[PDB]
């Protein structure tokens, strides 16, 4: 066996088999938080076109 | 009378004692819904 | 996901198929995730 963090792939499935999944996993990205933001529109964004 | 599922059947312990899957095409949970309540306050009286 | 991996006729995959399943069953799975997956801050901030 070879337990660990393996991810499962197509080229390495065509030559040893694997078991069920039991962590989720893909491939995702990290950035750095930076200062918050509001919107633009504020000054009139919280009203109703109807007012 | 059919030889293959194309339906969302939960991979689960005691349907795959007697049949076979496949590796999962969606990952998924079990989550509770409920009815949204009060979409907005009244505010009748501007007096408050 | 993750996995483990076998021998390409390990005979051994059955058995660890129906295994690892039986968990999910119970939450056991789920608990192990509250001790070392786990952490702070899953906020806002004046500007």
């Amino acid at each position: 066996m070879a337990i660990g963090s393996l991810t499962i792939n197509e080229e390495r499935s065509e030559i040893v088999d694997f078991s069920v999944p039991f962590v989720e996993t893909g491939i995702s990205v990290m950035v750095a938080r930076s200062n918050g933001t509001v919107s633009p529109s504020a000054f009139l964004e919280p009203y109703s076109p109807a007012v | 009378q059919a030889d293959m599922i194309v339906a969302p059947l939960t991979i689960n312990n005691e349907r795959a004692q007697y049949i076979e899957f496949s590796k999962p095409f969606k990952y998924q949970g079990l989550t509770i819904l409920v009815k949204k309540e009060i979409p907005r306050s009244t505010l009748d009286s501007f007096m408050q | 996901g993750y996995g483990i991996a076998l021998h390409k006729g390990s005979r051994w995959k059955r058995p660890i198929d129906l295994a690892l399943l039986q968990f999910l069953g119970d939450d056991e799975i789920e608990m192990l995730e509250r001790l070392w997956l786990s952490g702070i801050c899953h906020e806002v901030m004046s500007s």
